[PDB]
């Protein structure tokens, strides 16, 4: 009854990795919509 | 980046800076000094000569050939969201759970604006805060301000902290029998000590309560006026979350007198004359600025509720500060010393506790319809045995009648069993049957403020309901 | 009973006449200084 | 139109630049515009005290001064509303921001869009002064009439025909440019102007029957109660609201708290006029302040409550005036002073308390109106201390002008014994002359009935220390009698439940027959003593049923049941012989 | 049993913000990348009129040593004197004319001012 | 700086059985000890910088008398360090700072001596300061804002007095130092108001941050009732943390021992009302044997002789011991009473007075001293009976 | 007054005891008076020429009709005086200073003159630090046989221990000697209270080789005692005299014959042994299983013996 956290701990790695996986393919546009905010 | 050079003047807390009429009064500064170090402030005074700006911090290393001043915001804003749940906050929104910092969907003015008074409604539902002394005898309703009276010695913490982890809603009771209403807690500490706080983090993480609660966190040898904004903070989220997304909210203040103190100290600084012992005059004004913050809203679903908690200075009720706040607040639930000493917890004392808004709490679509009777029963045949037991000390037991043997037993046995229940989480059927079975020790006629129904209906049980839960 | 209420009032009495003069001996400096800044030109 | 600008900010303390010429105690209009007030003038510089949160302003900003005092618009609208300390109606503040009030909001106390009936009353070429009545406007049942301002005088020019107008139409101009509309503005800390102020030499029936015998009020008279939790104040209440004589009832809440407020806001729309079907509201102007709203809006309550009332008596009515916590006003009172550095003079009040109740408290009276009709106002201010000490320099200051006292007790409702009025604390001063009228229009005995039932009451609680040492069995016949006929008392006479169909109200004769029957049957109960007849026997009569369902019959079935009972009285104890 | 929740709860959390720490990484990287683009100079030239016409009057400006080329010409026309000064970067920061006030319009201190504003923009568009 | 803070979970011994009993301080945490001038806090904080457990004493004189100073450098030589053996003065370091010397230097010896302790605590030591006197600090503060000319919040103190105060006493803690080592300091401080007047601001401030509050009571010391410490106006919030520690190397029952001195005494309190109203005589037998008990415990566990060669210090199982004869002799004595024997006729029983002398037993004669204790007791009432 | 001539008359070491040699030094006395009245000084004067004093002692007056401002300087000067003697020309000087509470008026004068933060009651706020320049000046020097002894007084306003100058002075004295009123208003001279009063160098000449080996014990349980029965006093005065407990009775009794024996001596001369003894003889009135604070050999030794036999 104390190894109920592994799957958690692993699940909650599996949402990291495909949260940070899914975001990666839209980087770009969010660095230029800053660029095109900040520049004047 | 506006930059402001013309400093003239430092001095205690206080720093005059040259050519700076741009400042809006009450503006947030910062403070930039040669080693590069930058500390914050606040605008008290601008004129067409100077402005004054009270620093957050203390002065040292600070010159008039290098040090500038620079604005930071025109108003004193917070960045609210849904997503704050869970978080932990300084007392001015910095994090200080070591995750990122959240992304706000709106910036408010802590310096939130009056309810209009055509815009309330009438409290009418109960929070089931899981002690039988205050959901029994004091209960607590939606929209209530009720304080906790507390002394210099008594566990206020650990019954702050027991009350945040254990207090729910009830919708099946009151008929709709279902959880559609989220329930949050929002956790004000101001001047709190290290101890303290590890105790508070630790009581949070250990239960899972922080997973719905957001706690600004003060400590002692935090600058004062960071101890005055977070009442102000924790008010602002509590109203966002009740008004906007339908919570229903219950706001804790850890310690209202370093609050007041921190104020007296603010008023000092900035040289006014104090009011009455030494206090600012405008005392009254800001506590009830920082409690009429609560209530319920004609047309909303959400709901705040609070509970300040102050230690009285001298354990007395004649000082402004609690004078005040009970002159403010709709009652007050009185901690005694002596059931303390006693090795009682909590130790809430029945007899001098209060509750104004009790009536409209309590019938019979919600909580049960023997509730307020049975309340009242037990203050009486309290009252009547404690008084019995001062008694019995000079004329002995055996001068006594077999009623008044009967009080005796019964206020030891209320003493022993409904006020102690230690760490226990007892929901509002199991206090009414410990009341019905403590009231079952009197005598079937002696229970003269109870209908016959209930008496019919309850009475007759016994005393196997503490020993289910050690 | 009523030795102690007489002995409350007289101690009530002496320290709110305490707190009075503490309060004039501040507007006092707060004009002498006021008065200092201003004549100092 | 003087204008300047901000020189210099510090708090709720603003300093003006360029602003000479300004009048001492103008309302300014600070930044952008916040409501200011002038307390200070030196040289081209004003100090301009802002109600509301400063935060925010810039040096430089404009500052208008508007060039008249705080005042208060009297006119048609003002009934069936709910204002602030400085009326300005809620209602429309909701409409226009919601659930919060935003600062810097600005509307009309009247509303400028609703249509009157007008009809006019005066002739060109007439003389008019000021107080006279030029028209008549209908509104919810009153006959609202348009007075000249009390300054105002002239001779009519032109009129308008019957017709519907707004409030800012120019009914009457006069001969030399001046329009008169329906309404005007008078400055709240000015007495409008009288011919000749009455004596109290008339009542105020309150329809309760302790209120009505033993403390009496003259109409135009002065009385405070005290607010202790568990008393059940607010019934008491809004039972004087019901069954008063005024026409016009005025409640101001003067910075009472949230919930409380929050209560009385939802009560009355819910209550009904006894003179007709409608709600008491159509007749009820409400006047609401939370202890988080502005000090000089919870200060000035009072002030704009009793304008509002003494005008209302100007028009012709009679107005009773209900102050809910003086004691709010009084802290409120207490920071504006500590806001300007003034010596405290008693546990923190300023030396000018007294004067300023007394002001307040003076306004009061029955006065023959400019327009040479009657009219007067009843106040009623309850004050509620900290701890209910009357030690308190407030109440000591109160209990020195008021002409009555109706002490409510938490011991009396504990018991379940209502309207709960202690009737040994409570005292009135207006017996006296109010003694000839009780002559008139009650009965010749009145008086002495009335000293006689207060002579059995004193005699009833001088006994209570043997009652309470050795019990009531223990004492002699006349003991027993005396305590009995105290609990008859109590129980029939001072006794009132407000919300009975028939037992809420009591008039004058109903009491005086309850009176004349308690103290026929005393006397004949100690003829039978005397004559050797055992108690027990005697409070096992039947007629003390009769006696105890007096108060729930009828008004008007009253009389019959009257001589029935004074005629069984008599029968029980000479016939059983 | 439920602490799984709160930890996956923390996971995300840790995410989210690891990449907008990527994103303000990107940003900050083309920032500094600026001078070697040739909008650069209509860049500085910007930031030097907006800090000219900030302050009413300015007694100096302060250009770095690579952007007074850029700037002379208008350093010139506004009649404003041109010191030089190397600590500065991607900027320029104009004197008050009392000498007791100056305005700093480096791209570091807005992208600092502003990100604080864009992050919930930026988290809406992303996610 | 610091790596991290931790939690306090072993106690600062003391060695006074008041306060090591009811009213313990833990390692790391704070304590004041307010009362009017002949108090005896002098002596008290004395007794702690000779008893104590510390490892290292850092001893603060902030305008106070310079004869305690001379007595200090006079005996602590000659003492023996309860730890090492060797001389006492080689753990102590000492800061001075008479009554006739500059008013400024008080903050400064203050901060210098919290400096020292936290440097010691960083070497991995565990260190107690003491300060003498923080009311000297306040007076000194008042001053350099007369001469400073500002405006006074209460009593004439500066406005930042309290924020002072809680940064001085927020220094303490047990911590994790950044070498990896663990320390921690223990900060003592004596309050000393004007007047007695335990409502003067210094005291009041005080009061909110320190963990543990040890008021003294004048009437006790006008007794000669020493440690005179005023049972009803102290309180201690270290208690639920350190109770694992006494459960482990004290004994397995010493928590309810001391649940049932501290209500024994509450009871005893709660009484006193009825009896300076009506006189002990008019009471039953059971509440004047609470009376006696009460008695018994304040002449006999709480008193402390400091100038004497043996009850100066006074181990924890010796306290054990005493409060378990008490104890035991009371549910014997009531038993006894609900058996009908006379009041009177229990206060002659001899084994009071072996009670009472059991305080002044050394260290090493108390095991056995305690056995023939109880079995008397025992004998005196199963066998008269 | 009477009682600080009365020790500066009967003052004297006593060496055998101590066994330090006989070397028998009287006494230098420095006096200073600050706002001293006619009578006072005259009284003064009279017992020192009676006791041939003045061929020892130094004088420092400040009459009552002199300016108030010379006050600041001569408790200065006195102690100059004193501590140059002491410690350059190894005498031993008692210090005596007629009035504190007019040094108190005059430093309270200068303050408002400057308008200085004054403490409680108009008082300065550097008025502890001032006080303490002047008490701390006494004390003896390690390496020199000289010696510096203070005896100030002062009169405490409407008998106040609150009142900001006799609560300073304890503050920063050694203890304190209180006067009571009551027991002066019942003929007792000297009216010394000895609850109230403390003397926290007690301890430092009291024991084995110094007087006797039973005072501190001796001095203990007369402490006890005489609270106990000041207790049932209030006893008595709240309840009935019959309803007292025997004893009750013997610790009334042993109150009210040590208010008259020990406390009220007159004008006599006693040696530390005959004040033991009166006190053992006090203390013979109780049992001997109440003297809880003296070991059972001092009991053994002492106890027992009649007070009527100490005179008769
Ligand atoms: N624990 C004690 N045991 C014995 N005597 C004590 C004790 N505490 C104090 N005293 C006595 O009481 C006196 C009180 O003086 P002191 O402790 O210096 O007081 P304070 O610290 O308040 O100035 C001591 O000099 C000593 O004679
Ligand atoms: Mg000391």
């Amino acid at each position: 009854t104390e190894a109920l956290l592994a799957r958690y701990r692993e699940r909650a790695e599996a949402e990291a990795k495909a949260v940070r996986e899914k975001a990666m393919a839209r980087l770009d546009e969010a660095v230029a919509l800053v660029l095109k905010e900040v520049l004047p | 980046k506006k930059e402001y050079t013309g400093i003239t003047y430092i001095s205690g807390p206080l720093l005059f800076v040259e050519n700076a009429k741009d400042l809006a009064y009450g503006a947030i500064v910062d403070i930039k000094d040669g080693t590069g170090r930058v500390r914050g402030g606040q605008v008290i005074e601008v004129s067409e000569e100077y402005a004054v700006i009270q620093v957050f911090e203390e002065t040292t290393g600070l010159d008039l050939a290098t040090t500038s001043v620079s604005l930071v915001e025109d108003v004193a804003r917070l960045g609210v969201s849904k997503e704050m749940l869970g978080r932990r906050f300084n007392g001015i929104g910095k994090p200080i759970d070591g995750l990122p910092p959240i992304t706000p969907e709106k910036r408010l003015p802590i310096t939130g604006l009056p309810l209009n008074p055509v815009a309330r409604r009438k409290p009418e539902q109960f929070i089931q805060t899981g002690i039988s002394t205050i959901d029994v005898m004091n209960t607590l309703v939606r929209g209530q301000k009720l304080p906790i009276f507390s002394g210099s010695g008594l566990p206020a913490n650990e019954i702050a902290a027991q009350i945040a982890r254990q207090a729910t809603v009830r919708p099946d009771l009151s008929g709709e029998g279902e959880k559609e209403e989220p329930f949050a807690v929002v956790f004000a500490a101001m001047g709190i000590t290290q101890r303290e706080l590890s105790y508070f983090i630790q009581e949070f993480e250990r239960t899972g309560a922080l997973s719905r609660s957001v706690l600004f966190l003060n400590k002692a040898d935090d600058p004062t006026i960071e101890r005055i904004l977070t009442p102000r903070m924790a008010l602002t989220v509590a109203e966002y979350l009740a008004f906007e997304h339908d919570y229903h909210v219950l706001v804790i203040l850890t310690d209202m007198t370093n609050y007041c103190e921190a104020l007296r100290e603010i008023g000092a600084a900035r040289e006014e004359i104090p009011g009455r012992r030494g206090y600012p005059g405008y005392m009254y004004t800001d506590l009830a600025t920082i409690y009429e913050r609560a209530g319920v809203v004609e047309g909303k679903k959400g709901s705040v509720t609070q509970i300040p908690i102050l230690s009285m200075p001298d354990d007395d009720r004649t000082h402004p500060i609690p004078d005040l706040t009970g002159y403010i607040t709709e009652g007050q639930i009185q901690l005694s010393r002596e059931l303390h000493r006693k090795g009682i917890y909590p130790p809430i004392d029945p007899l001098p506790s209060l509750s104004r808004l009790m009536n409209n709490g309590v019938g019979k679509g919600k909580t049960r319809e023997d509730h307020k009777q049975v309340s009242d029963q037990l203050y009486s045949a309290y009252a009547n045995g404690v008084d019995i037991r001062k008694l019995v000390a000079i004329i002995g037991e055996d001068a006594l009648t077999e009623n008044d043997r009967r009080y005796l037993q019964f206020a030891d046995a209320f003493e022993r069993f409904f006020i102690n229940q230690g760490q226990q989480n007892r929901s509002i059927e199991e206090s009414l049957q410990i009341a019905w079975a403590l009231l079952s020790m009197l005598p079937q006629g002696e229970l003269k403020r109870i209908s016959k129904d209930h008496i019919g209906k309850y009475y007759g049980q016994k005393l196997e309901e503490i020993w289910g839960a050690p | 009973i009523p030795g102690i209420r007489a002995q409350i009032r007289f101690i009530q009495q002496v320290l709110e006449q305490r707190e009075r003069e503490d309060t004039f001996r501040l507007k006092r400096i707060k004009g002498k200084i006021e008065a200092r800044e201003a004549e100092e030109e | 139109m003087i204008q300047g600008v901000i020189q210099k900010i510090a708090g709720p303390a603003v300093i003006a630049k360029g602003m000479l010429g300004a009048r001492m105690y103008d309302i300014c209009k600070v930044g952008e515009g916040l409501v200011g007030e002038i307390i200070r003038l030196d040289g081209d510089t004003a100090f301009v005290q802002v109600y509301e949160d400063t935060s925010g302003l810039k040096v430089g900003e404009p500052v208008v001064s508007t060039g008249l005092p705080l005042a208060v618009e009297l006119g048609p609208g003002m009934l069936n509303g709910i204002y602030d300390g400085i009326q300005r109606p809620l209602e429309r503040i909701r409409e226009k921001t919601g659930i919060y009030i935003t600062r810097g909001v600005v509307v009309h106390a009247l509303d400028r869009e609703k249509k009157w009936a007008w009809t006019p009353m005066v002739k060109p070429g007439d003389e008019v002064r000021g107080g006279m009545v030029l028209g008549t406007v209908p509104e919810f049942g009153f006959t609202h009439k348009i007075l000249v301002p009390p300054d105002v005088r002239g001779r009519v020019k032109e009129v308008k025909p019957a017709g519907e107008y707004t409030v800012e139409e120019p009914v009457v101009v006069l001969e030399d440019g001046t329009e008169l509309k329906m309404y005007h503005t008078w400055p709240v800390r000015r007495a409008r102007p009288v011919q000749r102020k009455l004596d109290p030499n008339t009542p105020f029936l309150t329809g309760m029957r302790i209120l009505d015998v033993l403390f009496p009020v003259a109409m135009g008279g002065t009385a405070a109660i005290p607010g202790p939790f568990g008393a059940g104040k607010s019934v008491t209440q809004q039972s004087l609201a019901k069954w008063s004589n005024a026409d016009v009832v005025v409640y101001v809440g003067c910075g009472e708290r949230g919930n409380e407020m929050t209560d009385v806001l939802v009560e009355f729309p819910e209550l009904t006029d006894p003179k007709t079907g409608g709600p008491l509201m159509h007749r009820t102007v409400l006047i609401a302040n939370t202890s988080n709203m502005p000090v000089a809006a919870r200060e000035a309550s009072i002030y704009v409550g009793v304008t509002i009332a003494e005008y209302f008596r100007d028009q012709g009515f009679s107005v009773a005036l209900m102050a809910d916590s003086t004691s709010r006003w009084a802290e409120a009172l207490r920071e504006i002073s500590s806001r300007l550095e003034e010596m405290p003079a008693e546990e923190g009040y300023p030396p000018y308390l007294a004067a300023r109740l007394a002001a307040f408290y003076e306004r009061a009276g029955k006065v023959i109106t400019l327009g040479g009709e009657e009219g007067a106002v009843t106040i009623v201010g309850a004050v509620s201390p900290p701890g209910g000490d009357m030690s308190e320099p407030v109440t000591q200051s109160t209990l020195r002008i008021v002409g009555a006292f109706w002490r409510l007790d938490a011991s009396l409702a504990f018991r379940r014994h209502f309207p709960a009025i202690n009737w040994n604390g409570s005292y009135s001063l207006f017996t006296s002359a109010l003694d000839p009228w009780y002559r008139e229009n009650v009965a010749e005995d009145y008086p002495e009935l009335r000293d006689a039932i207060s002579e059995l009451l004193q005699r009833e609680a001088g006994l209570q220390e043997i009652v309470q040492l050795v019990g009531p069995d223990a004492l002699q016949d006349a003991e027993r009698l005396v305590i009995e006929v105290g609990r008859i008392i109590r129980e029939d006479f001072l006794q009132q439940n407000a919300y009975h169909e028939v037992d809420a109200y009591c008039s004058m004769k109903k009491a005086y027959g309850i009176m004349k029957m308690i103290l026929a049957f005393y006397k004949e109960a100690e003829a039978a003593i005397k004559r050797g007849v055992s108690i027990d026997e005697i409070l096992q009569l039947p007629v003390l049923e009769r006696i105890g369902r007096a108060r729930y019959v009828s008004e008007e079935e009253f009389p019959a049941y009257f001589e029935e009972a004074m005629k069984e009285i008599q029968g029980a104890f000479k016939a059983l012989a | 049993e439920s602490a799984g929740e709160l930890l996956v709860a923390t996971a995300r959390t840790q995410a989210r913000g690891e990449v907008l720490e990527e994103v303000r990484r990107r940003v900050r990287e083309a920032l500094e990348a600026l001078p070697q683009k040739p909008e650069w100079p209509e860049v500085v030239r910007k930031l030097a009129l907006e800090a000219l016409e900030a302050l009413p009057g300015a007694k100096a400006l302060v250009a770095n040593p690579e952007d007074l080329p850029h700037l002379e010409a208008l350093a010139r026309e506004r009649g404003v004197e041109l010191q030089a000064e190397p600590a500065l970067r991607l900027g320029v920061r104009a004197v008050g004319a009392e000498g007791k006030t100056q305005v700093e319009n480096s791209l570091l201190a807005r992208l600092d001012r502003a990100w604080d504003a864009l992050s919930s923009k930026v988290a809406q568009a992303l996610w």
